[PDB]
């Protein structure tokens, strides 16, 4: 799942 | 003197926080055990018509960031981003 700050 | 946060529960699930802040305003949050990396540490953010997830970093002294400055602790991280906005694309700030 994606994280914003990576 | 150890009691954790009223916003950080270990447990929960990406899925389980977005649902949970999704009933609450603008820059309220949570702090979660990350899910698909065991071991890390996730906040989940409400923004405006959502909720968004950053991954809390580390480095080998234990200092806490995510993006630039670097903090001793997960509580001066927070409160850093009471008045420094936790997004980079639109403007938002943790709020309790």
């Amino acid at each position: 799942p994606d994280y914003e700050n990576l | 003197d150890i009691e954790f946060p009223e916003w950080f529960h270990e447990g929960l699930s990406r899925h389980q926080a977005e649902n949970l802040l999704m009933g609450k305003d603008i820059g309220f949050f949570i702090i979660r055990a990350s899910q698909s990396s065991p071991g890390d540490f996730s906040i989940s953010v409400r923004h405006e018509d959502d909720v968004q997830h950053f991954k809390v970093m580390r480095d080998t002294k234990g200092n806490y960031f995510l993006w630039t400055e670097k903090f001793p602790s997960l509580n001066k991280l927070v409160d850093y981003y009471r008045t420094t906005s936790i997004s980079k694309q639109k403007q938002v700030f943790l709020r309790d």
